[PDB]
């Protein structure tokens, strides 16, 4: 403390030297000294007690210290903790407010990293220095207990240190009315952290909060109006009954914030109008201030003049701007007032698609896409004059334009695919897949992922210029770069989806699989770059079906290994967690996913590559596995490979069912649905073999299909699975028909006439003639069921036939007669005809 | 129809659905 502190002095000078070299080389050295028990005692030391040095070595010792708590603070020795956290609270509002800062920034750190309880009394000193005179110490403790209050957003506690925000919050809302402005904008931030969480200390002073802050609304400083109108937003949504008396006088309020001069308040003011529109009271309020909302919103969108220079041209800018936040403003306002924003959007917006300036026509563009979701039905008649100038659009001169222009056109695919593919789509797919190598990357990006978009609108349309597409495509694997091609990823495998088999060319083949299979040899094992490559393959390998024969062994072979070896690091990570690294699942979810695309593409071909093979040990220590990701792709390839290859899946049916009988839980959907179709799929190809294993499966079933809310997926593979394991054996099925029955039928009265429509009603019909007694009381539903059948196969029909007339005669020509007049028209007079 | 669940969106699917 004497004899080394001028050793470390000298460091501190040293590593303020102007040369780069002789930086890193100190900078290490106060790490290879970190490593002492009391090395940071003189950090602290020279911050407070050195005086007499200048100030930016005393506050780079503090900024050092700093770095020193961010890490290696686990290895902290509590005596040296607890000298730095009482000499920090001391030099709070020190003269110089360089070192105030620097002692500032140390007290929210420790506090931050080191957590608070471990800093008994932070809060009842720094809460009792906001009434000294001396306005730096209350600064100074102000601007700590903000950045407390950010950081430890939570430990509101309500029973844990003694709930400090009941004298807290009290004590801060009458800083409200402080004369430094620095001080009041620090108080208004303390109190807008414990708003949404919905604090109850702060509730119960709801009133004494709002008042203020319509007094602190007309503030000069922009760091007071900033956080006052963050304040009124987030109390829109916890305490809306708060707002209604004064409602209009702050929407105008915030009409005029939108507008302010300061931009960082007009980005909070602006997010007032998203939060409100997801209100049930916004339609009631807006309209009275639409017209004079809808051109300051739109006026928002525009390029600032900063944007198109970070932007180069006459993802380099934030997330959140007030561009992109006025965008979703008026993208939630159109799915509000639909077709009734119209009349306050079209007349400026045709003064603004063929404006001559390119900025203000940019703006006009994206309007036209952020209204096109909502107000979809009003633009219709607009579309055929829209639609044409937009392509045009996209061979403008700047870039910008273009970009936005295939964005815009990608939210009306749906009608343009629907109109003749000779008008709109074949010059929008050719103009698109020009922009697609355009020499801009980011007009790349914005095309690419617009007709990845327009693929699946368009689907089986494309198949004539499926030669014109692919030439593109292939093409653009040789001038992208590793963030485009992620899109091109997608473009090709919702491509392969789209158009499905019709892929299956020798002259397709013969240009779109090379590429791939140079990415393919190209990455290891553990690149992370497998993973969209191999989605990407999963699509081509089932849409090629057949003619990825020469391409499988390579394939299937890489699979099972990614699998065995993810599996593999986990049973030691499992083991030793010290020694051995936890694997990333993600090569097992995506490398199983590839091989459900193989058994879906290649059917019986993938034969002898399931045995000769441990896919099968594999996939029963998948199906286990904790991640639901995991069990939901094993599950998939297990109903693959039951229609592939049965043969080999038999043998291991009886340790595979109760774990489908497990995952038959409504919790995780997507496993839910690839267990339940599993056993669907499985019932067939086992027969009356499936016998024992039906009584742990159909339990859940019938309670999945009774189950409310759940989508359709899940309710129609429910069905088709019972109703297959009804017509394999009706006996452990029929019993239990009066209960599954009504919604049974509902689900699979929507559904057109095919294979799994047919043999779900196959078996519903078996389990009909054994115990006939269970269709009786509901015969409502089965009657509108098979009537929505349209063209049945013969011996089908002959079921529903000897049902429908055993139930007529049941009751009599007579009952048949008022029960059927309780049918509406066509279905009644079907029956008839057809039975 | 019914068949199985659709695969996990990556990245780019994601950004644009």
């Amino acid at each position: 403390d004497e004899q080394g502190l001028q050793q470390i002095l000298q460091l501190l000078k040293e590593s303020q030297s102007p040369d780069t070299t002789i930086q890193r080389t100190v900078q290490q050295k106060l790490e290879q000294l970190n490593q002492y028990p009391d090395f940071n005692n003189y950090l602290i030391f020279v911050l407070t007690k050195l005086k007499s040095e200048d100030e930016p070595t005393r506050s780079l010792s503090g900024l050092i210290l700093k770095n020193n708590v961010k890490a290696h603070f686990q290895n902290f020795p509590n005596g040296v903790t607890d000298f730095i956290k009482s000499e920090c609270l001391n030099n709070i509002g020190d003269s110089s407010p360089l070192i105030r800062a620097t002692v500032g920034i140390l007290i929210t750190t420790i506090a931050s990293k080191g957590e608070l309880q471990n800093w008994p009394d932070l809060l009842p000193k720094l809460c009792s220095l906001l009434d000294s005179e001396d306005y730096n110490t209350c600064e100074g403790a102000f601007g700590a207990l903000q950045k407390i209050c950010e950081d430890s957003a939570e430990i509101l506690d309500s029973d844990v240190l003694d709930r400090p925000l009941n004298i807290m919050i009290p004590k801060f809302l009458q800083f409200f009315k402080h004369s430094s402005p620095k001080i009041r904008s620090h108080a208004v931030a303390c109190v807008n952290q414990f708003i949404i969480s919905r604090t109850q200390a702060l509730m119960l002073h709801i009133d004494s909060f709002i008042e203020n802050l319509f007094a602190l609304a007309g503030d000069e400083e922009p760091e007071v109006r900033k956080n006052v109108c963050r304040a009124l937003v987030m109390l829109l949504e916890v305490r809306m009954d708060r707002l209604l008396p004064h409602m209009h006088n702050i929407v105008e309020y915030m009409l005029q914030r939108t507008q302010d001069q300061d931009e960082n308040v007009a980005l909070e003011a602006c997010e007032f109008w998203l939060t409100l529109a997801e209100q049930p009271i916004c339609k009631d309020v807006l309209v009275r201030h639409l017209p004079k909302l809808i051109p300051v919103l739109v006026n928002g969108m525009k390029y600032s003049d900063i944007d198109i220079i970070l932007l180069k041209g006459d993802d380099t800018i934030s997330d959140w701007n007030l561009r992109k936040c006025s965008a979703a403003a008026l993208d939630v306002l159109a799915n509000v007032y639909r077709d009734e924003l119209l009349p306050h959007i079209l007349p400026l917006l045709k003064e603004l698609l063929f404006h001559h300036e390119w900025v203000v026509k940019e703006s006009g563009i994206l309007v036209l896409g952020a209204i096109a979701e909502g107000c979809m039905q009003g633009m219709i008649p607009y579309l055929p004059e829209l639609i044409p100038h937009l392509i045009q659009c996209l061979s403008d001169k700047k870039a910008l334009v273009r970009s936005i222009t295939c964005w815009t056109l990608s939210r009306y695919a749906h009608w343009v695919v629907s109109q003749p593919p000779d008008t709109y789509l074949k010059p929008l797919m050719t103009e698109l897949l020009k922009r697609i190598l355009d020499s801009n990357k980011r007009v790349q990006e914005a095309a690419c992922s617009a007709f990845a978009t327009l693929e699946e609108e368009a689907c089986t349309e494309l198949v004539p210029y499926l030669a014109y597409i692919l030439d593109t495509l292939v093409f653009a694997f040789s001038k992208y770069q590793h963030k485009n091609l992620l899109i091109l990823y997608d473009a090709i495998g919702t491509l392969a989806d789209s158009v499905g088999h019709h892929l299956n060319k020798p002259e397709y083949i013969q240009m779109l699989m090379p590429p791939l299979i140079q990415k393919w040899n190209m990455l290891k094992d553990e690149d992370k770059d497998l993973f969209p490559l191999l989605e990407c393959l999963s699509s081509v390998a089932t849409a090629l079906q057949s003619g990825f024969l020469p391409y499988c062994e390579p394939v299937y072979q890489r699979c099972v290994n990614l699998v065995q070896k993810t599996l593999a690091q986990a049973m030691l990570n499992n083991a030793q967690p010290d020694q051995y690294e936890a694997p990333d699942k993600d090569f097992m979810i995506v490398a199983l996913d590839l091989l459900s695309g193989l058994a879906e593409g290649l059917g019986g071909n993938i034969e002898q590559l399931v045995a000769r093979s441990n896919i099968l040990t594999l996939m029963y220590q998948c199906m286990q596995d904790k991640m639901p990701e995991v069990r939901q792709s094993s599950f998939a390839l297990l109903g693959d490979l039951t229609k592939a290859c049965f043969q080999h899946v038999k043998p291991c049916i009886a340790d595979f069912m109760p774990i489908l009988g497990t995952n038959l839980n409504p919790e995780f959907i997507s496993v839910c649905n690839n267990a339940t179709w599993a056993i669907g799929e499985i019932s067939i190809q086992m027969g009356i073999e499936m016998q024992p294993y039906i009584p742990m499966v159909l339990h859940q079933l019938v309670e999945i299909i009774n189950r409310p809310n759940t989508p359709k997926t899940l309710l129609e593979n429910t069905a088709i699975t019972i109703g297959r394991l009804g017509y394999v054996c009706p006996q452990e099925v029929a019993p239990m028909l009066q209960q599954f029955i009504r919604p049974w039928c509902t689900s699979l009265r929507n559904i057109r006439d095919n294979e799994e429509k047919d043999s779900a009603f196959r078996g519903i019909c078996t389990m009909i003639s054994v115990n006939p007694s269970g269709v009786i009381q509901d015969f409502i539903f089965f009657c509108d069921a098979v009537a929505s059948w349209i063209n049945p196969k013969d011996d089908l029909r002959d079921m529903f036939c000897k049902i429908l007339h055993g139930f007529k005669n049941q009751v009599g020509d007579e009952n048949w007669r008022r029960f059927s007049d309780q049918f509406p028209l066509p279905l009644k007079e079907r029956l008839a005809a057809f039975y | 129809t019914g068949g199985k669940a659709p695969r996990k969106q990556l990245a780019t699917k994601a950004a644009r659905k």
